[PDB]
RNA sequence: UACGGCCGCAAGGUUAAAACUCAAAUGAAUUGACGGGGGCCCGCACAAGCGGUGGAGCAUGUGGUUUAAUUCGAUGCAACGCGAAGAACCUUACCUGGUCUUGACAUCCACGGAAGUUUUCAGAGAUGAGAAUGUGCCUUCGGGAACCGUGAGACAGGUGC
RNA sequence: CCGCAGAAGAAGCACCGGCUAACUCCGUGCCAGCAGCCGCGGUAAUACGGAGGGUGCAAGCGUUAAUCGGAAUUACUGGGCGUAAAGCGCACGCAGGCGGUUUGUUAAGUCAGAUGUGAAAUCCCCGGGCUCAACCUGGGAACUGCAUCUGAUACUGGCAA
RNA sequence: UUUUUUUUUUUUUUUUUUUU
RNA sequence: GCGGAUUUAGCUCAGUUGGGAGAGCGCCAGACUGAAGAUCUGGAGGUCCUGUGUUCGAUCCACAGAAUUCGCACC
């Protein structure tokens, strides 16, 4: 009941709190590969997701995540970005719809319908 | 938060036993015994209009049975089949002569019982029986009483859903000794799990 | 468009004598009402203040079989109107093409008028207006066509409706087969049970 | 042949030395479909006794609203904190519009023209007492014809 | 709070703008936290005092030694002598080995049986291989009892918190 | 449009919490994951992820980039000053705002009118032509101001007292 | 209106579904 | 048409052209503890991306195929 100490966490459970600074335009965007990174010791031990940084002009660096499964999003890509940071990545801003140019993305998941688009099975 | 039985406790004023029986030392157990079975078979055959109060007797072992039904005239039968029957199947377990006797339930709507069967019958129609279950209770309380409480636990909604109520149609004087009160229960199903209903009539105060 | 069927299934929560199937052996004795038409839930099922609202939309979405595309249609211009909700909506779906026909007895369902009409079987006034949303003034007038005149089910309909409620809104001719609206449908005695305000509150919630 | 309705509630239960207490409020409508309305509270061990005590308080005399025909010919004031309020009619013949949070107060006489949702507050206790104690304060057509004549 | 300069002796005054970022609360009024408050008290709380527990030796359950290898849950006021009031047939943990998974116990039909007393040799116990002695009550000679069988389909259980 | 020939040739996605709206049988362990305000998952996950059925609706179904919704907020037309925010310790005078209220007079603003502008597709109403929804449309109107003048005087400002 | 008889005591996790 | 490096325990990666391997994090566990932590201890995790042949013996080699990737032959 004291304020301060009491906003902060109180009773939600989608609990608000989400840090996306940086801004300069929009957020739905283009975003090439630059240079791939599958370093750093965490907590979550992310296996196989090369997570990358983005060449955004924006006033500081910043990196992206894999979006969605197919294990080819190659260094020399440039994909579509949007928001949806979730609580396992540290630095990171967005995710990205990645199955653009020759990176595929969905390979043969019949249940993918209208998420990712893809084709009927043997009805 | 407690349930309190005001029967029982107090067999001698104005609430009269469901059996008086003596057995000595040594003979008490198969008695005993047959005390659940005879009781049983009893209701099954009676439940097409129930058994109020089902009074064991046994005047020598052999067994004076006093059965308050809404109905005498479907377990006498087409006059006597169903009494010669009845007389056999409850000597059989005790090995020892049972007596038969009836007697009507003057008005089911004033009742120590038929409060709580009237309710517990609706649950096998399994529709909305909410409709009829404080109605039936009402009904019941402009033949008879000066209070009523009841009590409804079970599985009454669908595929998870248990949860119970509770209902006040006057009020409830809780244990008094000299009061005409009376407490009971009955018990339903309705394809998913129970329904077990429990009433404190206030009928009158001494 | 128009949801087809299973047809008694609407009646097993739109409720009781409908038009949709009037006719015959289903009614009462299979739509379930009474005895427990939804079985699992039917031991203690509730209602809500905007839900009792919704089912009787779906009533009118339902008995007279029109989209949504429809209900938002008639409405669109019912703001300009002068009357009440129930002449500015509920009325015209009593008097659009499809409806009309099965009211005079040219189809024996209300179900089965709107493909009589959209099969180019009736006309209005020469118009073969198979745009059944095309609704039909008083005193101007609707008629099966020649070679569909006294076709199987047009008898099926004016033998049976003959001991029945007809009503004086309309009139017709039972041996010839063609009619109007001799006057506006009211309020009071357009003899759908409907609390006819209902369908246009439910935007206000 | 009185029309008997709940509005609001309490969920009213707290901490204390010692572990939880709780209890059963209600706040209710009645009226007679003439044109008299009321107002009643209460309180009890239980869920329907409360309702039951509430109601009771709420049969008393009731308020002949100012109806000519189906509804009513002046904005009374419903003078409370801040609710203001007032209600609207609307012209014979299109509904009940006014706000679910205090509807129930009309509804219980049938007045079948009058509209206005919840003014000033997101409380239906704000409005509903608002409202019955201002409604005492209407007049007449023959009183506005005294004030404006004799 | 500064990134032009109006003023100021320099520190600052003063405009209160803005990069960007992001999720509601300030006020009432109601808590009572176990509280060497004011105050009312009161109880071996404390008194005045009585008998003592202790150091060394003895009956003994954890820890911890590490033993070949270790069984739960015991850790202030809500736990002590565990439950165990007999952890070497013991109501079996457990270390095992010897049998099993309708099992030890108990039914509804199918074909059949009279029920038991006494030693000898094997075997750690369960169980194994023999030798003699016996034959009951109704009695429709039917159906079975006391009471033992093998063969069917259904079918058995435990302190798990 | 009129005969043959056949229901023939024409449908599906969100999904299923709760928001308008239908729920369970199961999975993987704050895995992978939607992430809009809420809500979900911390080995019993009603929509994460699979599947069974059914549902909202039907050339449609969810959802997205922005921003007002609901929500009352830059308020001549529309306002809150105990609250968010909210009469700034303090007023020397320089411009500025309100200048005491009525007679005899005046109409520039006030208001009503006559006449002009807004050819044609408005907004808002009807009548219709196509089979007709649409579409194609015709007819009926309303346009604060500004113009040029006729008036009517209660304010706004003036003039003489 | 003189009110220091010692200063400190880790996170959890309690929390009986739900529309009314 | 080139052919080279990195890929190692669930993650990160040390380092390794033949005797086939290595640390922390994370994971589970014997207890203390309702469960953990204070105090006090225990177990691993793989034949180094893999498969045919070499070879007495493979992550290694010859050799093909996968993942991270590289600039040039590409027009």
């Amino acid at each position: 009941a004291t304020v301060n100490q009491l906003v902060r966490k109180p009773r939600a459970r989608k609990v608000a709190k989400s840090n996306v600074p940086a801004l300069e335009a929009c957020p739905q965007k283009r975003g090439v590969c630059t240079r791939v990174y599958t370093t750093t010791p965490k907590k979550p031990n992310s296996a196989l997701r090369k997570v990358c940084r983005v060449r955004l002009t924006n006033g500081f660096e910043v990196t992206s995540y894999i979006g969605g499964e197919g294990h080819n999003l190659q260094e020399h890509s440039v994909i579509l970005i949007r928001g949806g940071r979730v609580k396992d990545l540290p630095g990171v801003r967005y995710h990205t719809v990645r199955g653009a140019l020759d990176c595929s993305g969905v390979k043969d998941r019949k249940q993918a319908r209208s998420k990712y688009g893809v084709k009927r099975p043997k009805a | 938060g407690q349930k309190v039985h005001p029967n029982g406790i107090r067999l001698g004023i104005v609430k009269p036993w469901n059996s008086t029986w003596f057995a000595n030392t040594k003979e008490f157990a198969d008695n005993l015994d047959s005390d659940f079975k005879v009781r049983q078979y009893l209701t099954k055959e009676l439940a097409k209009a129930s058994v109020s109060r089902i009074v064991i007797e046994r005047p020598a072992k052999s067994i004076r049975v006093t059965i308050h039904t809404a109905r005498p005239g479907i377990v006498i039968g087409k006059k006597g089949e169903d009494v010669e029957k009845l007389r056999k199947v409850v000597a059989d377990i005790a090995g020892v002569p049972a007596q038969i006797n009836i007697a009507e339930v003057r008005k089911p709507e004033l009742d120590a019982k038929l409060v709580a069967d009237s309710i517990t019958s609706q649950l096998e129609r399994r529709v909305m029986f909410r409709r009829a279950m404080k109605r039936a209770v009402q009904n019941a309380m402009r033949l008879g009483a000066k209070g009523i409480k009841v009590e409804v636990s079970g599985r009454l909604g669908g595929a998870e859903i248990a949860r119970t109520e509770w209902y006040r149609e006057g009020r409830v004087p809780l244990h008094t000794l000299r009061a005409d009160i009376d407490y009971n229960t009955s018990e339903a199903h309705t394809t998913y799990g129970v329904i077990g209903v429990k009433v404190w009539i206030f009928k009158g105060e001494i | 468009a128009r949801y087809l069927g299973p047809k008694l299934k609407l009646s097993r929560r739109e409720g009781t004598d409908l038009f949709l199937k009037s006719g015959v052996r289903a009614i009462d004795t299979k739509c379930k009402i009474e005895q427990a038409p939804g079985q699992h839930g039917a031991r203690k099922p509730r209602l809500s203040d905007y839900g009792v609202q919704l089912r009787e939309k779906q009533k009118v979405r339902r008995i007279y079989g029109v989209l949504e595309r429809q209900f938002r249609n008639y409405y669109k211009e019912a703001a300009r109107l002068k009357g009440n909700t129930g002449e500015n909506l509920l009325a015209l779906l009593e008097g659009r093409l499809d409806n009309v026909v099965y009211r005079m007895g040219f189809g024996a369902t209300r179900a089965e008028a709107r493909q009589l009409v959209s099969h180019k079987a009736i006309m209005v006034n020469g118009r073969v207006v198979n745009i059944a949303s095309y609704q039909v003034s008083p005193n101007d007038v609707v008629s099966i066509r020649e070679k569909a005149k006294k076709q199987s089910r047009v008898k099926a309909a004016l033998e049976l409706a003959e001991q029945r409620e007809k009503p004086t809104w309309l009139e017709v001719d039972a041996g010839k087969m063609e009619g109007t609206f001799k006057r506006k449908p009211e309020r009071s005695d357009l003899s759908a049970d409907i609390n006819e305000h209902l369908i246009v509150e439910l935007y206000s919630k | 042949e009185l029309q008997e309705k709940l509005i609001a509630v309490n969920r009213v239960s707290k901490t204390v030395k010692g572990g939880r207490i709780f209890s059963f409020t209600a706040l209710t409508v009645v009226g007679d479909g003439n044109g008299r309305v009321g107002f009643g509270y209460g309180k009890a061990r239980e869920v329907p006794a409360a309702i039951q005590k509430a109601m009771e308080k709420a049969r008393r005399n009731m308020i002949n609203v100012a109806l000519n025909n189906g509804t009513l010919q002046h904005p009374v004031k419903g003078v409370h904190t801040g609710s203001r309020v007032f209600m609207q009619p609307a012209s014979e013949g299109t509904g009940i519009i006014a706000g679910g949070a205090m509807r129930a107060v009309l509804e219980v006489a049938g007045v079948h023209n009058v509209l206005a949702k919840a003014y000033g507050s997101t409380n239906p206790i704000n409005v509903v007492r608002a409202t019955i104690d201002g409604l005492e304060n209407m007049n007449s057509p023959e009183m506005v014809a005294a004030k404006r004549g004799k």
